């Protein structure tokens, strides 16, 4: 809607699933730890708003 | 995660199983390994990404490969003596795996040839008014080597069009000759 | 993902040989014998059920 | 005297670190078993020099045709280490670095 | 301008949204998922850089200083420690039309000045 | 040629060149490459064809039109030219390389796929493999055409 | 299996290589020229701090620093773990603290005769 | 937002028309100011006239630099002039 | 699989020259030179005597059928 969105296409599952449920469903729920898996860099702001969209839509 | 920044991925068939910290000297470690045939045996690919910190390490099958020679500084670490003892591979058996085994030639597959700087032949190591590259890696054993079984019997294949190639290729195929000694059975 | 979509890596070619792998006699062969080998547990698994549900030893050769 | 003569014998033709004397030698070992009795009668060593530069090992009616490998990659100092002096009374010989590998 | 990075509460370090508060007029960040609230520092909530200024010479390690496939040069010495040689590279970056541009990286060890003519 | 290759080069490596209308840089440093790539290609096959005598059977067959063409005489006598693959300059098919044995981000003539031998002098062994490209190009025309066509 | 025919088999060996040889393996057409008849402990190197614990490496016939390589122990925990060094003095010389690094057999022309001195366990030293 | 002197001159555009496009597309609920075309930065701020406020300050952003139409016709991207030498 | 018995361009024999070439060639000629001795002087019998591969030698490597 107002940024780009990070889906994740999961086998056996016929619908796209945002990849903050699939990192919370695995035990991430904290948004700090989910970066920290994905942004190794947090002096990094662009990757950081270009993935602010997917934890926006999964709150 | 916070170590992850600085720190070198490590791959091995697909999967991160760690991090390191000097990614040149564990590359230099790695490539001395499977040079002496130690634990890492010769068909093991070990690409180093630099840009990205990736050092992905593969060892399963399916990847195609080929044989080249290692560049020291900027000379073969074939010397004459290999040849000597290839000269002679019917008295002493010293055969290939000996020359894969003294470190001299190394199987690179095509994801370890991106960071690969090779040699078309010993000429381009010489020391040049300009040098092109002047720190290669590896050596081409010989560039015809590029060529198949069918595409190996044309004659100065390098003077003709490439579509004649193929067509021979192709045609080198359908020609009669013996196709077997053992055909009267 | 993101790298691609920040342009800080390129986008990987789908083409390239590195990215490929050659499915030989062994592997393929390989795939062949597990498919007939679970086929073949099952029947087994077929055989010695209607067997054991009458309380009685069964010979795993036939 | 004072030349390299130094060897790298694979498992299964360990030869014994001294001498065959009938005071230290007794029968403990038996297709499964032929491989078995080979090391303790097989392997007293003879590196033959042959015309065309290379090596041979005689330990019997076999030979094995040997390649003296010279390795800049284990350049280690070899020493008649014997324990009479301080410890170890190493012996200045000659140092390892070239490894003939023996093998059928 | 600069851009402007995420902050996280401090209790269970989720992301901090921005908000008003209209009793001091003043920019808050605070948590919608526990009650923390923080008084912002940079007063800014998005940048967006349509133009795509970015300095490439961050993007570059000192690392491909160690690539063998890299182009080396002794014309162009480094201004920090003085080194002869150097290795060059384009910038091979999407989003970058002018790309013919070199960037030039110092090989000499725990050097690794990057700079670019 | 070469030299005005690495000309064009070094002004795109110094910043010094700038694009032409309608253009984006590596566009227009592509088209100044080719451009010069082409005339020399052009030049060296009018010497080749000045250089036939009446008695050249090349000649003879090309100027009854029975067989053959200028271009196939330059490419014989003179230079093979440039392997074109989808209408560009031979790609980066390894990282930022066409093969192993160049430098990354060399965007040379020899390196992007200019044959600067003959037929008769011989194709180095790059150029040989980027002729392979070209022609396996036309190959590929050859046997997709031809059901988009039928139909 | 037996012990009667494992005596003389091993004294066979003892025997045959003693023996005229004038022919090869697989190709007897070479003929040969010489014989090389046959605890131990040997300090490894790295190549590129490239250790001089001899005069040899340091090209050199004898010790211009010493006269006798005394290899002392480093301690009592130690025995194979000793300090190599090529220091007839007291002196801070190169310390080199061969760590404990634990066939690699040795052997030499001692006067023609059969024997064997097999090494014990590979150390390694560095400059401590 | 900051416009670029490059981009302006090369349409022979100026703040009063995109001030004006602005004003037309919204109307007076979104108030645009500008300052001349003398600056050495040609910068423009808009407010909003009275979701929340900054969500749709965002969302009018990402729109506005999309289908507002300053100059040109909609679904032509380039056009080239040139000499017919045939 | 055996020596031609003509030259296929000339029509010179060349049947009872295979024998002779190769005990030629072990008598340390070289291939020129043992052409020479054998009279082939034009390029045609000696391509036929310098290209010919003797393959019944290799198909006499098989028991017959009948003993
Ligand atoms: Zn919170
Ligand atoms: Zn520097
Ligand atoms: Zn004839």
């Amino acid at each position: 809607a107002i940024g780009q969105r990070i889906v994740a296409t999961l086998p056996y599952i016929k619908q796209e699933v945002p990849i903050i449920i699939v990192f919370r469903a695995l035990g991430f729920v904290s948004d700090r730890d989910i970066l920290e898996h994905i942004i190794y860099d947090f002096e990094d702001p662009e990757m950081m708003e270009m993935v602010k969209p997917s934890l926006d839509e999964a709150f | 995660p916070a170590a992850i920044a600085d720190a070198t991925k490590i791959f091995v068939n697909g999967c991160w199983v760690g991090i390191h910290k000097d990614p040149e000297q564990l590359m230099n470690t790695l490539r001395k390994l499977r040079r002496q045939m130690d634990i890492i045996v010769s068909e093991v690919s070990m690409i180093r990404d630099i840009r990205e910190r990736e050092i992905r390490i593969y060892t399963d099958a399916g990847r195609i490969c080929r044989p080249l020679l290692i560049v020291e500084k900027q000379k073969l670490l074939l010397k004459k003596r290999h040849i000597d003892q290839l000269k002679e591979r019917e008295y002493n058996n010293y055969s290939w795996q000996d020359l894969v085994a003294s470190g001299v030639v190394e199987y690179i597959d095509t994801l370890e040839e991106e960071t690969v700087m090779l040699a078309m032949t010993p000429d381009d190591l010489q020391e040049k008014e300009v040098a092109y590259c002047s720190t290669y890696t590896h050596c081409e054993i010989h560039p015809s080597m590029i060529l198949g079984v069918c595409a190996s019997i044309i004659p100065f294949p390098d003077h003709n069009q490439s579509p004649r190639n193929t067509y021979q290729s192709a045609m080198g195929k359908q020609a009669m000759g013996v196709y077997i000694t053992n055909f009267h059975v | 993902l993101l790298l691609a979509a920040l342009g800080r890596r390129e986008l990987d070619d789908r083409d390239h040989y590195g990215n490929k792998r050659l499915d030989l006699a062994g592997p393929l062969l390989a795939f062949l014998f597990r498919g007939m080998f679970k086929n073949l547990l099952k029947e087994v698994r077929i055989y010695a059920q209607k067997f054991i549900d009458r309380g009685k030893d069964f010979n795993l050769e036939l | 005297g004072n030349d390299l003569y130094f060897v790298k014998l694979p498992n299964f033709l360990s030869v014994e670190p001294r001498p065959f004397d009938p005071q230290y030698y007794e029968d403990e070992f038996e297709e499964e078993g032929r491989t078995r009795l080979k090391l303790k009668v097989e392997n007293n060593a003879r590196i033959v020099k042959w015309s065309d530069g290379s090596m041979s090992l005689h330990l019997g009616n076999e030979v094995f045709d040997v390649y003296k490998a010279p390795l800049q990659g284990d350049h280690n100092h070899l020493f008649i280490r014997q324990g009479t002096g301080l410890q170890g009374q190493a012996v200045f010989k000659t140092k390892l670095t070239f490894r003939p590998h023996s093998t059928d | 301008p600069g851009f402007v990075g995420i902050r996280f509460c401090q209790e269970c370090n989720n992301m901090l949204y921005p908000k008003e508060d209209k009793e001091n007029r003043i920019l808050l960040y605070a948590c919608r998922n526990c009650d923390y609230q923080q008084e912002a520092d940079n007063s800014c909530i998005y940048v967006n850089k349509i133009t795509h200024e970015v300095d490439e010479l961050t993007q570059i390690i000192a690392d491909v200083s160690q690539d063998p496939t890299l182009p080396r040069t002794e014309d162009h010495p480094c201004q920090k420690c003085g080194h002869k040689e150097a290795v060059f590279f384009q910038s091979h970056s999407a989003r970058a039309e002018d790309a013919m541009r070199l960037y030039y990286v110092c090989t000499a060890p725990h050097c690794g000045h990057r700079w670019t003519e | 040629a070469k030299q005005d290759v690495i000309e064009v080069i070094e002004k795109a490596h110094n910043n010094e060149l700038e694009p032409t209308p309608g253009n984006t840089l590596r566009q227009t440093f592509e088209n100044q490459v080719n451009r010069i790539l082409n005339d020399a290609r052009d030049k060296t096959g009018s010497s080749a064809q000045k250089s036939l005598s009446e008695y050249n059977n090349f000649k003879s067959m090309v100027v009854s039109g029975a067989k053959g063409s200028k271009i196939n005489i330059s490419q014989v006598i003179a230079v093979v030219g440039q392997q074109n693959v989808e209408g560009k300059r031979i790609p980066f098919g390894f990282k930022h390389r066409t093969l192993p044995h160049f430098i990354k981000d060399d965007y040379g003539p020899e390196s992007r796929g200019f044959v600067e031998n003959s037929y008769l002098a011989g194709l180095t062994p790059t150029e040989f493999f980027f002729h392979a490209m070209g022609g396996r190009e036309g190959l590929i025309d050859t046997a997709v055409k031809t059901a988009e066509t039928g139909y | 299996k037996d012990r009667d025919s494992q005596i003389t088999a091993i004294e066979k060996t003892f025997e045959d290589a003693q023996k005229s040889i004038s022919q090869h393996y697989s190709k007897p057409r070479v003929t040969p020229v010489e014989v090389m008849p046959v605890s131990q402990a040997m300090i490894r190197g790295m190549m590129d701090e490239e250790g001089n614990q001899f005069v040899a490496y340091f090209l050199p016939v004898e010790e211009t620093l010493k006269k006798r390589k005394r290899d002392q122990e480093e301690e009592m925990d130690y025995a194979p773990d000793d300090v190599y060094d090529y220091k007839i003095a007291r002196e801070y010389n190169w310390n080199v603290k061969n760590k404990a690094s634990k066939f690699f057999i040795f052997r030499e022309g001692d006067g023609v005769y059969y024997n064997e001195l097999e090494t014990r366990v590979r150390l390694s030293k560095r400059r401590a | 937002v900051e416009l670029d002197r490059k981009h302006m001159t090369d349409r022979k555009l100026t703040m009063e028309q995109i001030a004006e496009k602005i004003n037309a597309g919204f109307g007076d609920d979104l108030n645009c100011i500008f300052n001349d075309d003398n600056a050495e930065k040609l910068v423009l701020r808009i407010r909003i006239m009275n979701m929340d406020d900054d969500v749709f300050l965002r969302c009018i952003e990402s729109n506005m630099l999309t289908d507002m139409t300053l100059q040109g016709i909609e679904q032509i991207s380039k056009v080239y002039m040139h000499l017919p030498q045939t | 699989m055996i020596i031609p018995v003509r030259c296929f361009t000339c029509g010179k024999i060349v049947g009872n020259k295979w024998e002779a070439y190769l005990g030629l060639l072990q008598a340390e000629y070289t291939e020129g030179d043992a052409l020479d001795a054998l009279g082939l002087k034009r390029y045609c019998c000696r391509r036929m005597l310098l290209a010919h591969v003797d393959l019944i030698e290799k198909l006499l490597n098989y028991a017959p059928l009948e003993k």
